[PDB]
């Protein structure tokens, strides 16, 4: 006599087979599910569209999963459309990883997300969003409502100008949380062009990346500085170079709460132990589960 | 039976509907009903107006304006307020933005 | 131990036969469950080392 | 005309029982092959872009 309030599947379910459980749900005054999560299970713009209805008509649909679904333009469409800020909706978070909608499917999900207010927690990793794209998400930051919790961005084509677009937005914000933007091909490392020699005037040409770069590094300096909320990085399996390693332990000093980053693998070693040290202070202190003697 | 009572002076505790979701979005519905009113009220001809007249004014296009700018564009659009309180409404509003001039 | 003492039971032919029918088939399906998902682990890992490779291949362009 | 007459006829639950869940299981089957085959071109395909990924590493070095 229990009722579905969070539901968990893993096996592909057809788009014929998706719309129709989706719309008999939309049909039924069906309002315990709290959660769904499923992992390629291949809703796609109909089972989407599906859950969009579903969700309008009975808004208690809360926590969602749809990772390596293969969401095309027309889901991002439907995800975008039905995320809009009169519809009340009842989302907690959001999940479309294995999803390359890319610029396309990230402005449609923009399109009432951009300013959505709803979600805590909404991952788009391995999804190779790419750099122009993150214009989207600069509006997202620059504003001054601000009650959702996570947004993971690792493994995605944001890449050096996505980096600067998000560390001008941190700029003005003050309320993040955690950050992921791992895996997304930055590029900080200019290469293996160490021995000037092989290339004398390559020091003067090379003017615009390099000062760029800086101005990117001492931008993430400032914003870590500033930033009194966010204190979960995750730099794993970028470029990251030594300099800009040396650079960030050196301007991480002063803002002592973050509890939580990462970094490139191939920055340096000692950089890598001492930037250890230094968080192994900040981790927080975890928070035991209150048990409370039932009565 | 007997007038055993009893009535009960019912004090709405604050401890129903606390917002769950911190500090990243969830208030953005309320600017964004803002937003409709000029994504309602508002013919698109002030947007472009506007938006042509604060590149102009955005001598640097740095999307931003300082004090003596923003109360430029006040002005050029023909507003008459008093200097303190939009003083301190731009004061909040660059507290909103630390890190921007 | 040793002896070949079965007497001769006549049990039900057709419900053991559809018992190892069942047997098998749920056998068959947790390899193929198994199979899949080694699989999707693979193709996962391919396609995170295809973006890898798309960030990564810098050292010997830039020699 | 077939209105009234849905007489009673005494089947075998179980005999039925067993033939659609060997029915279920066979459509189980046909499915997870489907996907595993779905799943290993997939793979192979992922293998291969990987492969031809140092091979675009292979083919910048070749130019």
């Amino acid at each position: 006599d229990e009722n579905i309030e969070k539901i968990h599947l893993w096996e592909e379910l057809g788009p014929v087979g998706v719309r129709s459980i989706m719309d008999s749900l939309t049909e039924i005054p069906y309002l315990h599910t709290k959660s769904i999560r499923l992992w390629k299970v291949k809703a796609q713009d109909e089972g989407t569209r599906t859950i969009c209805n579903y969700m309008e008509k009975s808004k208690t649909i809360e926590y969602l999963d749809l990772m390596d679904n293969q969401v095309g333009s027309l889901g991002c469409e439907f995800l975008g459309r039905v995320l809009h800020p009169q519809i009340e909706i009842p989302l907690l978070k959001l999940k479309l990883d294995h999803n390359e909608f890319g610029t396309e499917g990230l402005m449609q999900l923009a399109a009432g997300l951009c300013m959505n207010s709803v979600l805590e927690k909404l991952s788009l990793n391995y999804c190779a969003i790419t750099a122009e794209g993150s214009k989207y998400i600069q509006q997202i930051l620059s504003f001054v409502n601000t009650n959702l919790k996570k947004l993971k961005m690792k493994g995605n084509l944001l890449k050096n100008e996505g980096v600067h677009q998000l560390f001008r937005a941190f700029k003005v914000n003050k309320t993040l949380e955690k950050v992921d933007l791992s895996d997304n091909q930055f590029d900080t490392t200019l290469g293996d062009d160490q021995d000037p020699e092989a290339n004398p005037n390559f020091f003067e040409t090379n003017k615009d990346a390099i000062e760029h770069n800086k101005q990117i590094i001492e931008n993430i300096c400032e914003v870590l500085k500033a930033a009194d909320t966010l204190l979960y990085y995750d730099f794993r399996f970028n470029n990251i170079s030594k300099t800009d390693a040396k650079a960030i332990i050196d301007c991480l000093e002063a803002n002592k709460n973050i509890y939580y980053m990462e970094l490139s693998e191939h920055i340096p070693k000692d950089l890598i132990e001492r930037k250890k040290g230094l968080m192994k202070k900040r981790k927080p202190k975890k928070k035991k589960k209150k048990k409370a003697k039932k009565k | 039976m007997d007038n055993t009572g009893k009535l009960e002076k019912q004090l709405v505790t604050l401890n129903d509907g606390l917002p769950k979701k911190p500090a990243k979005e969830i208030i953005e519905e309320l600017k964004h009903h803002l937003y409709q009113d000029f994504q309602k009220f508002f013919s698109e001809e002030k947007k472009q107006q506007y938006q042509n007249n604060f590149a102009l004014f955005d001598r640097d296009n740095d999307k931003y304006i300082n004090l003596s700018e923003l109360k430029e564009l006040l002005t050029s659009v023909n507003i008459t307020f008093p200097d303190d309180e939009l003083e301190e409404l731009y004061n909040e509003f660059c507290l909103t933005s630390p890190e921007a001039d | 131990m040793s002896k070949k003492s079965g007497k001769g039971k006549g049990k039900n032919d057709g419900d053991e036969l559809g018992a190892e029918k069942e047997q098998v088939l749920r056998t068959k399906v947790e390899s193929l469950i198994q199979r899949l998902g080694h699989e999707q682990e693979r193709a996962d890992r391919a396609k995170a080392a295809e973006n890898e490779l798309r960030a990564r291949l810098f050292d010997l362009d830039k020699d």
